[PDB]
């Protein structure tokens, strides 16, 4: 299958079927995070998906050609992440972004938390665009988990 | 080894719940793509 929308990222190593991410499928590429897959190739029913773009730094990874999410933030609306976690139904949460501010420059983050599982899951804006992926954050001294908004380039 | 399962569309849903707070955070990320807290 290669229909857009999200999709869960499984594995059959450990114990029963484990979901170790989430990620995006849009216009023939799959899109998730670097940590989920570690750069390795998927299997989507009888097809493989090899791996075509990656960045560690960045923690992503694209599959079957470029990185095709070029939506941004737009500093003052509220998202929605579409949460997929394991063994449950996806679902959106709407929430106004943070900011981690970088040496590099400012970035949008959602103080969310859920399992490791999700990680890879999209955030979107009102127009139902990718603005970026779920899954790579920071701990804040309340002990709440935030993550960055994290987009590729196209 | 790893495979893919479509979950759902990716659309905005009208009446979502709202939730989580907006912090504005000082951060340094690392060349393993680690995010740190700067304080
Ligand atoms: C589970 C511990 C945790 O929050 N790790 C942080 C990184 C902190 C780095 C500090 N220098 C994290 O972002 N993990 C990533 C994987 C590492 C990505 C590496 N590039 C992860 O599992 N994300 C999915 C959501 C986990 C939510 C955890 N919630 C709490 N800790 N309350």
């Amino acid at each position: 299958e290669t229909t857009d929308g999200v999709y869960r990222v499984m594995t059959r190593r450990l114990l029963g079927s484990t979901q170790v991410g989430v990620g995006v499928m849009q216009e023939g590429v799959f899109h998730t995070m670097w940590h989920v897959t570690k750069g390795a190739a998927l299997r989507s029913g009888e097809g493989r998906l090899d791996p075509y773009w990656g960045d560690v730094k960045q923690d992503l990874v694209s599959y079957c050609g470029p990185w095709k999410l070029d939506a941004a933030w737009d500093g003052l609306s509220e998202v929605q992440l579409l949460a997929v976690p394991p063994g449950e139904r996806a679902k959106n949460i709407q929430t106004l972004p943070g900011i981690f501010k970088t040496k590099d420059g400012d970035i949008g983050a959602v103080a969310l938390d859920y399992p490791a599982g999700t990680s890879g899951s999209p955030i979107l804006d009102k127009c139902g665009r990718v603005i970026g992926l779920y899954g790579n954050g920071v701990v804040i001294k309340n002990g709440s988990y935030v993550s960055a908004i994290t987009q590729g380039k196209r | 080894d790893m495979y893919i399962e479509r979950a759902g569309d990716i659309t905005w849903e009208k009446d979502a719940e709202v939730t989580g707070n907006s912090p504005r955070l000082d951060v340094a990320l690392d060349e393993s793509g680690d995010f740190s807290l700067v304080e």
